[PDB]
């Protein structure tokens, strides 16, 4: 699947909705074909790989055991309740899979709030005991770079990989292990509606003339002030982001946001 | 003689989510099948007690492949429970984002999930690009030259010669495989278009973000309508329209001609993968409270009796758990649903999946493009009739060809072509309505303390429904019944095989170690296991 000249990437799917994988397919300059043909060697990825079943398992073992080393990108939370039974691949628990593979990686990136912090299946009452990768695998010494969001901006994944390949190390990380180059500012301090916030000009409802005129969405629940992400700067799909679409930020790059940021339409 | 024994495919790749397929083969043909979904998240459990307005943000994370669809279903559900009639423009904008979702989803499915079952990418390296260019130019009004295709070949040559085959590692076609039929030149055209589709889908998804904030996981719906006042502007409408036009051109000029060339080469696939019963909910409403106002209408068909389409009665859905990893054996209508996980391991107490088994009047129902297309055709839908007849004529087959893996795959293309054209009609109507001076996009509403609601979406994989019971103004029960649950859920307490299980009986398997024929049928349903289990 690999060896030679392009760095090997092993991409794992735990308890996930595949939105993070889809977000990587939206990669722009570079696009995903450049990334898979020129930049990287994508050596395991259940969504798009040709092999299935035993052939896929063999592809995974060949990549993980390569003497050239591999980078792991991990999507989804790890279900830990009932000894990991709520999530299995090839009849192995996700907890066991990740416990065996991630300590062998030269670097691990947890991609998306589920992999970084536990995410939607970890929201109360967390029936499957879902955990983020670093929480689940603390005891094995795994320290994944956390690229948060639901899903993250793919700019932030490619930027972190490129940095890693150039500098042979992680970039500066915050106290949640997120790169400060992408997560160092609140989405609010970057928001175009900040002058209305400062002036106390809040939309009282989505149907209001204040909302039509672009007033601040804080009274409608916006979590921009407590959320670290680069959404207003980079935008999504080269064109938009939630509050420019008129909707409050729901805090999706923050740990436990499903419980901390709810009700989503209150502050 | 040929292989007799079990085959297991775990993981099933090039789907969404975590699927284990088990079959028994006798003399080289499948005689029994089990559809085992091997991840549970429990979003219905997590929603209990929360604010109904929050449901769409959680349920959207059911699935990021069919992103938006669950936000739309939950918002339709809570809109219905609160009794709000959203403005005409919210219906248009919601419908336009949904049409864009179908185009993105089906283009990615055919190239990036399905086509490696039928295309030998490495054989493309032996093709004659001049011969391949003539073939490509004969099937499409788009002119392709030898140099165009040589560029692809050279790129692939450099990739393969590095020894790092990446996503093609251990492919079932490596070395050759008896069930792979395409000639080198057709493999090269398909591979060129696979690569092209990787960039075109960026534009197809961007169309959703123009109105819907971002893809994946849009953020523009609210109870009562939508939030995106910018979607009214000529600039955003022009930006959407340019992306839609480019996406539709790709559908019409690249995807459907490729689908037809591949289908013609694999015409024996009209003989495998058929199913008996079909359910569809309709989509693209004029009236949010009338399914029969949708551009595609709901309907139910039993035992392929399309002369006797039955009205859809939402009270005849029940979800079985007898062969699922939940407590007990009692089927439930989703307004009385229960989500009580209880794992017994594979075939423990005859249970083998985290999906429930939805049944309609007790029967297993296929949903998805083949149901939507066949039922609309039988309702006299003129656009569906025109392109399915053209497709049948190009392939030189009769309508019974449609009851098959090949036919399901063709139906996915038919619906894409029809929706790509209808998005333009919707867009014009939306423009017209703005021009009349209607600039309203959200309506006021009040939360009842007690209510029941349901929202229906016909998603790219079929009939999606979200069901809420509101108690004390909070979520008392929230149940998702999702298209892949219908199609890929397990057996019910009458032991009826689900559509995917039944469709697998009779599948030939040339090489048990590389069972691409099983993947061809399973992939034709476009499985989404995060969707089916939630
Ligand atoms: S972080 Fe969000 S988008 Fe990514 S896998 Fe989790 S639920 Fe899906
Ligand atoms: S809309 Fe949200 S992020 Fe923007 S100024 Fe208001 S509170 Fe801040
Ligand atoms: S909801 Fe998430 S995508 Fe950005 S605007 Fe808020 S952090
Ligand atoms: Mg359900």
């Amino acid at each position: 699947l690999m060896g030679p000249r392009r760095p090997s990437v092993v991409y794992l799917h735990n308890a996930e909705c595949t939105g993070c994988s889809e977000s990587v397919l939206r990669a722009f300059e570079p696009y995903i074909d450049t990334l898979i043909l020129d930049t990287l060697s994508l050596d395991y990825h259940e969504t798009i790989m040709a092999a299935a079943g035993d052939a896929a398992e063999a592809a995974l073992e060949q990549a993980v055991n390569s003497p050239h080393g591999f980078i792991a990108v991990v999507e989804g939370g790890i279900p830990t309740a009932a000894n990991g039974i709520y999530g299995k691949v090839a009849n192995h628990t996700m907890l066991d899979i990740c416990s065996r593979i991630l300590p062998k990686a030269q670097a691990v990136i947890a991609y998306g709030t589920c992999a970084t912090f536990g995410g939607v299946q970890a929201a109360k009452p967390n029936p499957t005991g879902a955990k983020g990768v670093n929480d689940a695998l603390k005891h094995l010494g795994v320290k994944a770079i956390n690229i948060a969001g639901c899903p993250p901006n793919p700019y932030n994944l490619v930027g972190t990989i490129v940095y890693y390949l150039k500098n042979k190390a992680a970039p500066e990380l915050d106290s949640l292990n997120r790169p400060t180059m992408f997560f160092g500012q609140t989405v609010h301090e970057q928001c175009p509606r900040l002058p209305h916030f400062d002036a106390g000009e809040f939309a009282p409802s989505f149907e209001s003339e204040e909302a039509r005129k672009g007033w601040c969405l804080y009274e409608l629940g916006c979590k921009g002030p407590v959320t670290m992400n680069n959404c207003p700067k980079i935008k999504f799909n080269q064109t938009n982001w939630p509050v420019d679409a008129g909707h409050p930020c729901i805090g999706c790059s923050e740990p436990d946001f499903w419980d901390a940021m709810t009700p989503f339409y209150q502050n | 003689s040929s292989y007799s024994g079990p085959i297991v495919v775990d993981p099933v790749t090039r789907i969404e989510g975590h699927l284990r397929i088990e079959v028994e083969v006798e003399n080289g043909k499948v005689k029994n099948a089990y559809s085992s979904s091997t991840l549970f998240r429990g979003l219905e459990i997590i929603l209990k007690g929360r604010d109904p307005r929050d449901a769409q943000h959680f349920t959207q994370r059911t699935c990021g492949v069919c992103t938006y669809t669950h936000a739309l279903a939950s918002t339709r559900c809570v809109d219905n429970a609160v009794g709000v009639h959203i403005p005409k423009n919210a219906t248009y904008i919601r419908n336009l984002v949904l049409g864009a979702q179908y185009l993105h989803d089906h283009i990615v499915h055919f190239y990036h999930l399905h086509a490696l079952d039928f295309v030998d990418v490495t054989a493309a390296l032996k093709a004659d690009p001049a011969k391949a260019a003539k073939v490509a130019s004969s099937i499409s009004p788009r002119k392709t030259t030898a140099a165009d295709l040589k560029a692809v070949q050279d790129k692939l040559k450099t990739f393969v010669e590095t020894g790092q085959l990446g996503p093609f590692t251990n492919a079932y076609f490596l070395g050759g495989h008896p069930a792979y039929y395409l000639d080198p030149e057709t493999n090269l055209i398909a591979t060129a278009h696979y690569l092209e589709a990787l960039r075109l889908q960026v534009k197809a998804a961007r169309a959703m973000a123009v109105f819907g904030a971002k893809n994946p996981h849009t953020q523009f719906t609210v109870v009562g309508g939508v939030t995106c006042y910018d979607a009214l502007t000529p600039q955003r409408i022009a930006e959407f329209e340019a992306l839609w036009k480019e996406t539709k051109a790709f559908v019409d000029e690249v995807y459907i001609p490729d689908l037809l060339v591949v289908a013609a080469a694999y015409k024996d696939w009209t003989q495998y993968g058929g199913t008996d019963n079909f359910i569809t909910f309709g989509e693209f409403p004029k009236d949010e409270y009338d399914l029969n106002s949708r551009f595609f209408k709901p309907g139910v068909v039993f035992k392929r009796d399309f002369k006797n389409i039955k009205p859809f009665d939402k009270m005849q859905i029940e979800e079985h758990v007898r062969h699922s990893w939940y407590e007990g054996a009692e089927a439930r209508h989703p307004w009385k649903g229960q989500t009580q996980p209880k794992y017994t391991d594979l075939h423990g107490d005859d249970r083998y999946s985290w999906m429930k088994a939805p049944r309609y009047m007790g029967e297993p129902m296929e949903t998805g493009p083949l149901a939507q297309v066949l039922i609309a055709y039988s309702q006299g839908h003129p656009k569906v009739k025109a392109v399915t007849d053209a497709v049948l004529a190009k392939l030189g087959v009769g309508p019974e060809a449609l009851f098959s893996t090949l036919g399901r795959t063709a139906a996915r293309g038919i619906e894409t072509a029809v929706i790509a054209e209808y998005v333009g009609v919707m867009l014009q109507e939306y423009k017209d309505n703005i021009a009349k001076g209607d600039n309203v996009i959200c309506a006021p509403w009040e939360m009842p303390k007690q209510a029941e609601g349901v929202g229906f979406v016909n998603a790219p994989r079929g009939g999606l429904s979200h069901w809420i019971r509101i108690e004390d103004g909070k979520i008392g029960n929230f149940q998702l019944v999702v298209p892949s649950t219908w199609t890929l859920g397990p057996r019910c307490d009458k032991n009826k095989l689900s559509p995917v299980e039944a469709s697998l009986i009779g599948t030939p398997v040339a090489d048990a170690k590389r069972p691409v024929e099983i993947l061809r049928t399973v992939h034709s349903f476009d499985p989404c296991i995060a969707c089916g289990v939630h």
